[PDB]
RNA sequence: GGUGAACUAUGCCUGAAUAGGGUGAAGCCAGAGGAAACUCUGGUGGAGGCUCGUAGCGGUUCUGACGUGCAAAUCGAUCG
RNA sequence: UCAAAUGAGAACUUUGAAGACUGAAGUGGGGAAAGGUUCCACGUCAACAGCAGUUGGACGUGGGUUAGUCGAUCCUAAGAG
RNA sequence: UAUGGAUUCUUCACGGUAACGUAACUGAAUGUGGAGACGUCGGCGCGAGCCCUGGGAGGAGUUAUCUUUUCUUCUUAACAGCUUAUCACCCCGGAAUUGGUUUAUCCGGAGAUGGGGUCUUAUGGCUGGAAGAGGCCAGCACCUUUGCUGGCUCCGGUGCGCUUGUGACGGCCCGUGAAAAUCCACAGGAAGGAAUAGUUUUCAUGCCAGGUCGUACUGAUAACCGCAGCAGGUCUCCAAGGUGAACAGCCUCUAGUUGAUAGAAUAAUGUAGAUAAGGGAAGUCGGCAAAAUAGAUCCGUAACUUCGGGAUAAGGAUUGGCUCUAAGGGUCGGGUAGUGAGGGUCGCUUGCUACAACGAUCAACUUA
């Protein structure tokens, strides 16, 4: 059945800290502990080796990314911006 | 996997369920349709046991 | 299959001095052989082939000559004839007596 | 004008050590209800600068013994 | 704890005869530093072994560690110059 | 250095579809990879040893009574040859009814299932080595040197058992976990080679040669140091059985000890223990001190909470011996057709028949 109520995966910590602290950082765990897609085979193996290291075995890719997600939206807009401004300078 | 079962002999009684319901339910469906047929036709002589109100009027005057 | 097992023991060694009755020892066993639970439960599986000089038991029951040694030890304890006889092995299931 | 980081304080490089318990974190499944959202229920599963607690490691206390001691810092109980 | 022997000597030297302990995360087996002939065989007891000591790691003497194949020196680490 | 083979005018092998494979089947500079060469923790599986036990045999004790009794022997090095794995790889295949499948959730049309095969040999097994060894007894022979003379060294089982090495997962890190030393193999076709020889001889066999040191012992309440033959300190490794969850306790066996100036009486005195009617902190600055509890099994639980705690909250019930009962697993099947893939035998539905609900057997300690 359902194991924990609201503590979830940080139930390993239990009643240990200021609860604001556990309340913020449990989300950060959820971020850095997701698996993402290889866009070249279609599957998903991408996951944090380190903060900005986004490892992948399905078709064997690894991208230096953000910290806890792979790509930040800053990389998305400098992406769309070096690319789009590349379509404003190259185009 | 989930839990859904007690132990070996209990699951053997469950094998008697899978056996018992494959056999005793599948053959039940087959004999069900096999018994529907031509009691269909008894209902045909029934619906022609009170609408031959229409069969006692019309065609064979010649 | 049902082969009677042969156990070959010379008992002549004090009897030749006349100081021993092997009919008293085979009599001592013929009520006492622990076959099928009861000692002396000896319905026609056995042979008691004594001589006065050499006793040999050819018996299709569960037996070992080491248990025959265990039959000697209570005997020579009982009549207390220990320390004039060793139940010596010639070879396997082959034994003999002494007189000293 | 000479000597000590062997004691002691600190760094680096190569090496070694740590019963038996409580704890059930996450994962995943089985069921039920709900239109879904979800809601329970039954599990799996084995988290914790977690805990008892042994080896361990220190020493809080009785103000214990000693108090020319086994002892220039011992021994008893006790504790962490 | 008892008998024997041995010696002028037997509390303390042997042998038998007993009872106990550690009890195996051993009073077990050892090994590293450390010590260094203590090791081992004999003659002996000045003196020590706080009574004793006939005994010792005591005194006088001897004997004892074997390598193509096992560690050193190779390498490099911390480091040195 | 010889020998034999090799591999060749296809100058310096064969085959398999690929799996991959061998006794073979040249090579400068430049690279190349690999090894060395390195985090922790968790489960899980497997190797090895140990422990436990049966039968068979040889050795020994018990015995008023029982006691097939309590113990004892039953070994195989480096090294050779065979065998042997997770994993991996190639054909066939196209899958949704999705299937395959972990203990714990993973995979498959970028081919799953599945059906075929190819492969590392960890590992373990077999045999040799290596039985003669060793051992075990058993018998004589006598100063007997003690010599002779036999036999045995067999088959088990068992495990949440112990100790240890593996496999493959899983955890964790704003922590992501040595260096050189060394040796390949492939490019490279440098350069060199057969044609009557040619030869690397990574294919075999066949010659000789193996500095220097260290090595005995203690390793500790006498071989270390503490001033001491000082109750102080001094790094590393191995664990029998009962008992118990336990390396906890306690006993027992091996291993090893059995050493502490002696003697006689028992007065206060302390020291080290215990015991106390009744009352219970008044005593004491002050419950110091002391007393009380406790394991397991079932019940129950307050406040507060930062939700996780609190909580074992608190607080309730149980614990001999015997004779019984229940559940909790594994191997084999389901024949009058003389039957299958054969064509002493031979097996499914098995009542050259072609193939359709169960029963026979071995095994636990687990709760009730």
């Amino acid at each position: 059945a359902k194991r924990t109520k609201k503590v979830g995966i940080t139930g390993k910590y239990g009643v240990r800290y200021g609860s604001s602290l556990r309340r913020q950082v449990k989300k950060l765990e959820i971020q850095q502990h997701a698996r993402y897609d290889c866009s070249f085979c279609g599957k998903k193996t991408v996951k944090r080796g380190a903060a900005g290291i986004w490892t992948c075995s399905c078709c064997k890719k690894t991208v230096a990314g953000g910290a806890y997600t792979v790509s930040t939206a800053a990389a998305a807009t400098v992406r769309s911006t070096i690319r789009r401004l590349r379509e404003m300078v190259e185009a | 996997k989930g839990n859904a079962f007690k132990h070996k002999r209990a699951l053997v009684e469950h094998i008697i369920q899978a056996k018992a319901d494959a056999q005793r339910e599948k053959a039940l469906n087959e004999e069900a349709e096999a018994r529907r047929l031509k009691n269909r036709a008894a209902r045909d002589r029934r619906a022609q046991r009170v609408a031959e109100k229409r069969d006692a009027l019309l065609k064979e005057d010649a | 299959q049902k082969i009677a097992k042969t156990f070959t023991v010379d008992v002549s060694s004090p009897t030749e001095n006349g100081v021993f009755d092997p009919a008293s020892y085979a009599k001592y066993l013929i009520d006492h052989i622990k076959v099928e639970g009861a000692v002396g439960n000896l319905g026609n599986a056995v042979t008691v082939t004594e001589d006065g000089t050499v006793v040999t038991v050819v018996s299709t029951a569960k037996f070992s000559g080491k248990y025959l040694k265990y039959l000697t030890k209570k005997y020579l304890k009982k009549n207390q004839l220990r320390d004039w006889i060793r139940f010596v092995s010639t070879k396997t299931n082959e034994y003999r007596l002494a007189f000293y």
